[PDB]
RNA sequence: UUGGCGGUACUUUAUAUCCAUCUAGAGGAGCCUGUUCUAUAAUCGAUAAACCCCGCUCUACCUCACCAUCUCUUGCUAAUUCAGCCUAUAUACCGCCAUCUUCAGCAAACCCUAAAAAGGUAUUAAAGUAAGCAAAAGAAUCAAACAUAAAAACGUUAGGUCAAGGUGUAGCCAAUGAAAUGGGAAGAAAUGGGCUACAUUUUCUUAUAAAAGAACAUUACUAUACCCUUUAUGAAACUAAAGGACUAAGGAGGAUUUAGU
């Protein structure tokens, strides 16, 4: 949530201006007030960032897969 | 820049000496941690000093051979002509 | 200029090109290979491989030319050299065997040693500091030192000569007098140097 | 600043045709000549008379087709024939153009004692090269 | 509230129709010019259009053209998202999806080479593609800083151990350099009725033009315009200029030249002959010597010519006196 | 807060340019020419840089718009209580230009700011973005390059031009309009620009700029002035050219200043 000059990333305010929800990792030096779903945690360590990336990737693929299955079941019921 | 004594020959030797140790001098400062990232160093002689020395070398080598209206700011002459010319018209 | 900055000045030295490859320094050897992929300026109309071409004398000719009259200026230089050769031959024939040895009869060698006797080591630059004109002793480059000697010669002859004397007769009489360190052009050099000693302490004003 | 035949810049809302957009220094480079005769070629006579006739022929067509000309006319002289090529807007009814063509040809043929023909290409509206 | 004509972006159906009209145009243009439609080509089209619509406009972009729509219509980046609105490329929201997609690939290649672990001059006489060329490859516009960073990353790739896949990759971004041949073109060697060998070449200095006819065997007899060279050129400097070509190659008294110089003054005519003789004399000298001549100024035409006068000033550069105030 | 200024500092700098460097000139002499002044019965306009051989690639009549005298009153056109007006205002304008300028900016649509009078950049990038005009590119100087031209936005100087033409407002209509005839002078006084000479790298002659023979300070160099003849144009010579004499001044030009890469 911080840029390379240790200031809030411009997209935090600009996503609030456009009313876009934001899920952000927020370390002790960050400002979570405008983050819709703040996740307090380490943002600097490679092992911490790699864990979060896997979680967001597994989660998104599960949700996309569930939609495919949900449509097939409901779609199949329409003829059946 | 480094202070340069009058003697040109000694300055030339001093210039070479300092320049050789430029790398080591940088290491000494970088090692002590006074300045973390020091760039390459140069030693230069003030051009003013060099010229003054050269103007003395050439001078020794050189051989000297065997042993009114415009003052005030008004062109009184021109003004007189302007007046005399007017007087010619008057008369 | 109609030449782009990528053009190279031509090299018109006959011996340089015909030297054995091993006789050339690798720096010169490298330049020749590079020049094969570059553009070369056309040689000047007066640039030739002639063995009798002297750059110093050719330059002195151009400094006498008026209004592009090269034929006249070259003729004046040719008449001068001859007037100097004929003046030394007369002296040589009318001199004893001992004196004959010293006498120099080469006009090209009298010209070069004459000019060098007139060149000044130091010059003056006019400077206006605080609304007053001061001239500060300067050290002259090799180009400025050579120009002044030729300029001083071409100006003594053009002006300070009788009305009916001719330039080949005044210039010949001056090259030979400078060749012996007695002429008025040498006197101009002595005055320039003597003034520099007067302004010795005013060199500080230099900013360039 | 040079002002000759230069349509100046405003705020990007001024339509200009290809002919208007190009300044005089583009003549013979990007745009050609509106009149083509042999009177300005080397060793040729009667330039003044061809130039005077063109000036009149342009004022005549402007008045005879008021508001119906999309662009400047093109004059083409071959032998004693004159040919006028004008881009004209589709404002007037079709039969009115047939009247003005018959009238303008006969009148200009009996005025300059040459065969004059009118060539009209109708456009839906003025063609805009660029907005300046 | 700005009211100017918007970009008339060209859809695929539009360009497709522009290609059908062109295909029907070729069949008509072929029928007009009496050629066979099957074999009619782009080169024939340009020739036919130039005959049927003669234009003498100096700029050739302004001349009539009947080109295939691909050449004329600027190829435009297509829609970057579908009907549902989801961008097609994962880097769409960067604004430079194609520049950053390429910088993603080269940075991933660099990482695998560095993790996994000879001379790097596999290609020589090559240059990196210029910014204009890169922009075309990516079909987008780049800044100077964007180009500089792409090269620094590509250089790092070459430094590292490179399998044949990397070398082919960097190759796509290398443009072959053509080193212009700055070497003289030797003239032919014709033969006379007598059977003597001779070469001919022209030369131009200022407004003077010369046509020399050097002969392989001679005693040094130079004749200018059917006259001797001492008579034609009474000035020493002009004769010295004729001596320079032969003297340089130590070939004095070995050739017989017949010259024909028309135009210019005395100095311009000698200079024009000098170049004409040097170019004709090339046929009778070794290639090492021909390069020796080129590097001495003997084979370069002099481009210095009189400049035009400008209205409002005394001379070509001389300005009228700035009047006193 | 913006701009303008600073006898406030600290860095870049100009490319025939601020200093230095280089060449030939102006500033002195005689003429040609413009302007100012004087002045005339007798145009107008331009008139620091950006006027001053400028509108004129051009004034003996004409041109002409000026002055004096005489004359005309539906007075160029198809029609018109109309024709005509070089009458005032370039501080109403179009048209066509000068200037900073071959300077790098101008304008418009958006976006952002704990409010914004304004401002909006960091590239290992932090709020700016996507298009037009200028520049660039391209074309021209008939290969190629370079160079030269051309090009140069928006503004600045109420810059120049109502006398190129046109035109807004105001004015004249037996006159501020139209036509004829004769005149439109003068300096020698200041100043701008140019031409010529002051000579020997010169002067005259033949050639041709090569070479040679003469000349070379009291009238040698040296008037495109005045004057005197002849010729050309014209109806008119007052104009131009070509000769002839006659000679004057000029002996390389103070401060200062122009141009050239
Ligand atoms: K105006
Ligand atoms: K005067
Ligand atoms: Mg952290
Ligand atoms: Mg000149
Ligand atoms: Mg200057
Ligand atoms: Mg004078
Ligand atoms: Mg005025
Ligand atoms: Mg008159
Ligand atoms: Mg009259
Ligand atoms: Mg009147
Ligand atoms: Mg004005
Ligand atoms: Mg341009
Ligand atoms: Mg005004
Ligand atoms: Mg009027
Ligand atoms: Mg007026
Ligand atoms: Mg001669
Ligand atoms: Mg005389
Ligand atoms: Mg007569």
């Amino acid at each position: 949530t911080l840029n390379n000059v240790f200031e809030p990333h411009v997209a935090v305010r600009d996503a609030a201006k456009m009313n876009i929800p934001t899920v952000g990792i927020v370390d002790t030096n960050c400002n979570p007030c405008l983050i819709t779903y703040p996740i307090p945690g380490n943002d600097d360590s490679p092992q911490a960032i790699q864990l979060f990336c896997k979680l967001f990737r597994t989660t998104i693929n599960r949700a996309k897969e569930k939609r495919r299955q949900m449509e097939a079941l409901h779609r199949l019921q329409s003829p059946k | 820049y480094w202070k340069t004594g009058v003697s040109a020959e000694q300055n030339k030797h001093t210039e070479s000496v300092l320049q050789r140790s430029a790398a080591y001098m940088r290491h000494l400062l970088i090692s002590q941690q006074t300045l973390r990232n020091v760039p390459p160093i140069v030693f230069v002689q003030d051009k003013r000093d060099l010229v003054l020395a050269e103007v003395d070398r050439l001078l020794a080598e050189a051989d000297f051979g065997p042993p009114h209206p415009n003052l005030c700011g008004i062109d009184h002459e021109a003004l007189n002509k302007q007046i005399m010319e007017y007087k010619r018209k008057k008369e | 200029s109609r030449y782009a900055p990528e053009f190279r000045e031509p090299l018109i030295d006959k011996e340089y090109y015909r030297k054995p490859v091993a006789e050339l320094t690798e720096e010169e050897k490298y330049d020749q290979e590079l020049k094969k992929t570059q553009f070369i300026k056309a040689a000047a109309a007066t640039e030739t491989s002639s063995v009798f071409a002297d750059p110093v004398i050719s330059k002195f000719t151009n400094m006498m030319m008026k209004g592009g009259n090269k034929v006249l200026a070259r003729s004046l230089m040719a008449q001068t050299l001859e007037a100097v050769k004929r003046k030394q031959f007369e002296k040589y024939r009318a001199a004893s065997a001992e004196e004959q040895a010293t006498i120099e009869r080469n006009p090209y060698r009298i010209f070069h040693e004459a000019l060098k006797n007139c060149e000044p080591v130091i010059g003056l630059v006019p400077i206006l500091k605080g609304g007053h004109f001061y001239q500060v002793p300067v050290p002259l480059a090799d180009r400025r030192r050579r120009f002044l000697a030729m300029k001083w010669m071409i100006t003594e002859c053009r002006e300070n000569k009788p009305r009916r004397t001719l330039m080949p007769e005044k210039l010949s009489h001056e090259l030979l007098e400078a060749f012996h360190n007695r002429g008025p052009v040498i006197k101009r050099k002595h005055n320039m140097h003597k003034m520099a000693e007067a302004n010795r302490a005013l060199a500080h004003y230099r900013w360039w | 600043k040079n002002r000759a035949a230069r349509v100046r810049v405003a705020k990007g809302n001024k339509p200009v045709s290809y002919e208007e957009a190009h300044a005089p220094h583009y003549i013979a480079h990007r745009k050609g000549w509106l009149s083509l005769h042999t009177g300005n070629l080397d060793g040729e006579d009667h330039a003044a008379e061809r130039t005077l006739e063109d000036v009149f022929l342009r004022k005549f067509m402007m008045g005879t087709f008021p508001g119906c000309l999309a662009d400047q006319i093109v004059l083409k002289r071959r032998a004693n024939q004159v040919d006028i090529c004008a881009l004209v807007l589709r404002q007037l009814p079709a039969h009115k153009f047939y009247f003005l063509v018959g009238y303008s040809e006969t009148l200009l043929s009996h005025f300059y004692k040459c065969p004059v023909r009118l060539h009209l290409q109708t456009v839906p509206s003025k063609v805009v090269y660029k907005y300046i | 509230n700005v009211q100017a004509s918007r970009q008339e972006s060209y859809t695929e159906d539009f360009i497709k129709k522009q290609i059908e009209e062109f295909n029907i145009g070729k069949r008509h243009l072929a029928n007009m010019m009496g050629e066979d439609p099957e074999t009619f080509a782009e080169e024939d089209i340009d020739r036919a259009i130039a005959y049927l619509f003669p234009s003498g406009l100096f700029e050739k972009r302004a001349r009539p053209m009947m080109k295939h729509p691909e050449h004329i219509f600027p190829k435009q980046r297509a829609t970057q998202w579908g009907e549902d609105g989801r961008p097609f490329h994962f880097l769409f929201y960067t604004g430079k999806q194609s520049y950053y997609s390429l910088m993603h690939d080269v940075y991933g290649k660099v990482m695998q080479l560095e993790k996994h672990r000879a001379e790097s001059r596999d290609l020589i006489g090559s240059r990196w593609l210029i910014k204009e060329e890169l922009e075309e490859m990516l079909v987008e516009k780049l800044s100077d800083e964007d180009y500089a960073q792409f090269i620094r990353l590509l250089e790092k790739l070459l430094t590292l151990p490179c399998g044949p896949a990397e070398e082919e990759f960097v190759q796509r971004f290398r443009r072959s350099v053509t080193i212009q041949s700055k070497k003289q073109l030797i003239e032919p060697v014709q033969y006379d009725e007598q059977g003597m060998a001779f070469s001919t070449s022209e030369g131009r200095r200022k407004s003077a033009t010369a046509q020399a006819v050097v002969y392989e065997h001679g005693s040094g007899k130079i004749h200018v315009n059917g006259v001797d060279y001492l008579i034609y050129f009474p000035i020493t400097q002009d004769r010295e200029q004729l001596m320079f070509p032969f003297h340089f190659l130590d070939r004095l008294e070995r050739h017989d030249v017949t010259c024909t110089v028309s135009g210019g003054g005395r100095s311009a005519q000698a200079g024009a002959i000098r170049l004409a003789m040097a170019r004709a004399l090339c046929s009778f000298v070794t290639e090492d010597e021909v390069e020796w001549m080129r590097q001495a100024g003997l084979l370069t035409p002099d481009p210095r010519i009189r400049e035009r006068k400008k209205p409002g000033q005394e001379g070509a550069r001389r300005k009228f006196t700035w009047k006193k105030r």
